[PDB]
C-alpha cells in the first residue's frame, strides 16, 4: 500500500544468535543419531 | 548543576556527561559526544576565543 | 575511544532463555545420550 517502498532483507537479530544454539543442538542430534 | 538548580534544588553533575543530555534533547545520540569528546573541546574552546 | 569507561557485565534477557533451556535439553540430553 505505501509507494516508494524497496525490497532488501531486515537483519534479525535472533535467529543467528538461535541458529548458534540450533548449530548445537542440531549437531547434538547427530552427535547421537550416527552412533 | 546543568540545568536542574532552576528547577528545585541544584544537583551536581559532570560537564562532560551533561553535554550527552543537551545532544539527546537536539536528536542526536549520545555516542557521537564521548568519541568525539576531544574534538568537540576544541571547536569549543576556538569559537570561546 | 571513550573516556571515563568502567568495566561491568549486562544481563542479557535470552540469558535465562538459554540457562533454563539448554541446560534443561542438556538435562534431557543426559537423558538421551547416557541411555
Ligand atoms: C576491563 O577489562 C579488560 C579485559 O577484561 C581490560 O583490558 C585489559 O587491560 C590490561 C591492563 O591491565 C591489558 O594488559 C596489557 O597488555 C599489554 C599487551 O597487550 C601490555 O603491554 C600491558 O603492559 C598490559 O599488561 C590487556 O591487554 C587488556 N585486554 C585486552 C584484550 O587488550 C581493561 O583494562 C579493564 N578496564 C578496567 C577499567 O577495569
Ligand atoms: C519486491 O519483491 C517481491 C518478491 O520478491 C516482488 O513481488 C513480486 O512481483 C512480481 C512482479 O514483477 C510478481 O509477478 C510476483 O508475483 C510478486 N511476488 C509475490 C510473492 O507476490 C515485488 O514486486 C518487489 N518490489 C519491488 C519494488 O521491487
Ligand atoms: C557428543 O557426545 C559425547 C557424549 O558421548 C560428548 O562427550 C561430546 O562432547 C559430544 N560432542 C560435542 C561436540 O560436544
Ligand atoms: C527422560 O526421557 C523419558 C523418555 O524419553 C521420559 O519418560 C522421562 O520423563 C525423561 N526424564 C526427564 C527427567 O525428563
Amino acid at each position: 500500500v505505501v509507494i516508494g517502498i524497496v525490497n532488501n532483507t531486515v537483519y534479525d537479530p535472533l535467529q543467528p544468535e538461535l541458529d548458534s544454539f540450533k548449530e548445537e543442538l542440531d549437531k547434538y542430534f547427530k552427535n547421537h543419531t550416527s552412533p | 548543576s546543568g540545568w536542574t538548580f532552576g528547577a528545585g534544588a541544584a544537583l551536581q553533575i559532570p560537564f562532560a556527561m551533561q553535554m550527552a543530555y543537551r545532544f539527546n534533547g537536539i536528536g542526536v545520540t549520545q555516542n557521537v559526544l564521548y568519541e568525539n569528546q576531544k574534538l568537540i573541546a576544541n571547536q569549543f574552546n576556538s569559537a570561546i576565543g
